[PDB]
């Protein structure tokens, strides 16, 4: 994948394993002779992505830094089709969009228990959640949206 | 969080029993323990001391802040 590029890749400088995953504190040599003290664990997560205190190669810094940023990136797109899926079968966009100024816009229904179903106030046309104030109904009804679907 | 849902009824009250108790044994008849000065058939009760009928009557009239009835909270 070169097209006369500037582009210059290692075709494999990490194998694939899960055995590292058996070794908490495999990132810090520090770390990897085992806990001794409490404040073993608690660095454990305070230099989990100090990339630089793991390894003084600016390259694989770079590469770990591009690879974290592309998990981080389905991390945002799983968060952002949590909305759109909650917004799909589990808000009242239809009933909102039908008439939104006598609806509050709601989603997030809660499961009747201990009390707790109480929260799942009346907003309008019958429907019953948590009145939300990210403001998505206005976001989608912007972009056009039409159905649930 | 009981209040919070609705449901002020399952909220833990527990009643102040050993205080209450010590409140009667002062003579305090307003929870029935009949325990001590609260109990005319006690011993203690009957000593002809000239203190018992000023301090019953002032234990036993919830107008003043002697003794105040107390509730779980
Ligand atoms: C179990 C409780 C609970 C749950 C999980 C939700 C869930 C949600 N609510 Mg709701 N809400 C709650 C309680 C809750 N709410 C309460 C008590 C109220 C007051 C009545 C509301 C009122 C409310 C409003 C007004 C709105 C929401 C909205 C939302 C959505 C926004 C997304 C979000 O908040 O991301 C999460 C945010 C964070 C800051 C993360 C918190 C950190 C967690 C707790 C740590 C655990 C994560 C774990 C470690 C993950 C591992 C990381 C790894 C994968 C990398 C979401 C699906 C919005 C919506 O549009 O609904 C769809 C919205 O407008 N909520
Ligand atoms: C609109 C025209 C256009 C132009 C002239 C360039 C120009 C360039 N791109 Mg780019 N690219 C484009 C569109 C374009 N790109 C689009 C639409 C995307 C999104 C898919 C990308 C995504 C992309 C990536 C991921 C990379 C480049 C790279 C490069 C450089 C190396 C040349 C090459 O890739 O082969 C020749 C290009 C053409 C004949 C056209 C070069 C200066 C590479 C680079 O940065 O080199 C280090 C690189 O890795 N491009
Ligand atoms: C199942 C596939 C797989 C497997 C077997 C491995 C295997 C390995 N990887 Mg790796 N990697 C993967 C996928 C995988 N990777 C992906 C998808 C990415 C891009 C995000 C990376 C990027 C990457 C980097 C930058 C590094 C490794 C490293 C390592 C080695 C040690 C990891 C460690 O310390 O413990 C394992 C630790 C965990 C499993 C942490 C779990 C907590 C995660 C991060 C939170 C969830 C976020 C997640 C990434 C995205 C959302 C998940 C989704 C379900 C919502 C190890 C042999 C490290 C290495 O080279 O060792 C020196 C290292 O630096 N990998
Ligand atoms: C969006 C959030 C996010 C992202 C992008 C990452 C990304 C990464 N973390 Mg991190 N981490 C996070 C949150 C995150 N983390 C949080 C909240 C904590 C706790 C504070 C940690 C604590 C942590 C530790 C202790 C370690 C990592 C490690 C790693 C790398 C290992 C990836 C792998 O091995 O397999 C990829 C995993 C998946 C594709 C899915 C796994 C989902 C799990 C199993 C559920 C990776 C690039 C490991 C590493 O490599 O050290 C440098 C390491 O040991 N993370
Ligand atoms: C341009 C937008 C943006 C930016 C700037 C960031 C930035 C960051 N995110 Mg976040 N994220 C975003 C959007 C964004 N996020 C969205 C839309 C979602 C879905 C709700 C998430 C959900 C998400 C999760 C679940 C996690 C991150 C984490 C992180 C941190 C990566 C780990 C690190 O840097 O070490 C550590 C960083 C710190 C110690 C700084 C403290 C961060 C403070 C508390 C908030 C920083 C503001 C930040 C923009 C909001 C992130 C929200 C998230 C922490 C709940 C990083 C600072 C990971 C993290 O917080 O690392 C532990 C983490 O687990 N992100
Ligand atoms: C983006 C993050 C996110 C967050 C914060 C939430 C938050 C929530 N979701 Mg949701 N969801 C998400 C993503 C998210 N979701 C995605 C990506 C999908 C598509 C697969 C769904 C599809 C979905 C369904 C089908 C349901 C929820 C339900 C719930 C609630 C209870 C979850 C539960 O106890 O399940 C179980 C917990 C364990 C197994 C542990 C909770 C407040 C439930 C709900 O809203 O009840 C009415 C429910 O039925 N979600
Ligand atoms: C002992 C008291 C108690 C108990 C039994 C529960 C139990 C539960 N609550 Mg509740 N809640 C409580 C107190 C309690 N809560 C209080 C005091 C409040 C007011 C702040 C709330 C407000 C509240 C809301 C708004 C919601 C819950 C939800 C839930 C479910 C968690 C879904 C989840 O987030 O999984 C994990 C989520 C994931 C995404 C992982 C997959 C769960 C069965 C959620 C629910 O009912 O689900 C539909 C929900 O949305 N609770
Ligand atoms: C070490 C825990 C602990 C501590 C320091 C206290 C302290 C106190 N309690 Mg309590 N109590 C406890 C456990 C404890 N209690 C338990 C487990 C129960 C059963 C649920 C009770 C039920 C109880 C009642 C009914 C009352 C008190 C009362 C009191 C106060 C007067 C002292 C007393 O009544 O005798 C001390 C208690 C014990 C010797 C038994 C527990 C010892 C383990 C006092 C400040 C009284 C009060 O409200 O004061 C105004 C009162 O009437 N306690
Ligand atoms: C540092 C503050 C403090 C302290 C340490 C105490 C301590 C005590 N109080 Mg008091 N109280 C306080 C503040 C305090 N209170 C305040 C601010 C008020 C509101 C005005 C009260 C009003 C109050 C009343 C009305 C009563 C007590 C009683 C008691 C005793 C409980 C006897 C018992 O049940 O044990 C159990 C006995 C065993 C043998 C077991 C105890 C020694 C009771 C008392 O007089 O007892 C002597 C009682 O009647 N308290």
């Amino acid at each position: 994948r070169e097209a006369k590029a500037k582009v210059s890749v290692d075709n494999n400088p990490v194998p694939t394993s899960f055995e590292k995953w058996g070794k908490p504190g495999h990132f810090d040599r520090t770390l990897a002779r085992g806990p001794k003290t409490t404040t073993w664990i608690w660095n454990l997560h305070a230099n989990a992505h100090d990339f630089d205190s793991q390894t003084s190669d600016l390259e694989d810094v770079s590469r770990k830094i591009f690879s974290a940023h592309f998990g981080h990136l389905a991390v945002v797109f799983v968060w952002l089709s949590g909305m759109y899926f909650h917004g799909a079968k589990f808000s009242n966009y239809e009933g909102w969009l039908a008439d939104p100024t006598h609806i509050k816009p709601s989603a997030q229904v809660v499961w009747p228990i201990v009390g707790q179903g109480i929260l799942n106030g009346d907003v309008g046309g019958g429907f019953h959640g948590i009145q939300i104030t990210s403001g998505l109904f206005y976001l989608w009804r912007a972009s056009g949206f039409t159905d649930s679907y | 969080v009981v209040v919070a849902f609705g449901t002020p009824e399952k909220q833990i009250l527990i009643e102040p029993v050993f205080a209450q108790w010590i409140q009667a044994t002062s003579g305090k008849a307003l929870y029935g323990f009949d325990v001590l000065l609260s109990n005319p058939d006690s011993i203690a009760s009957t000593t002809g001391a000239a203190w018992l009928p000023g301090w019953l009557d002032a234990i036993n009239s919830g107008t003043n802040s002697l003794f105040l009835t107390i509730g779980p909270g």
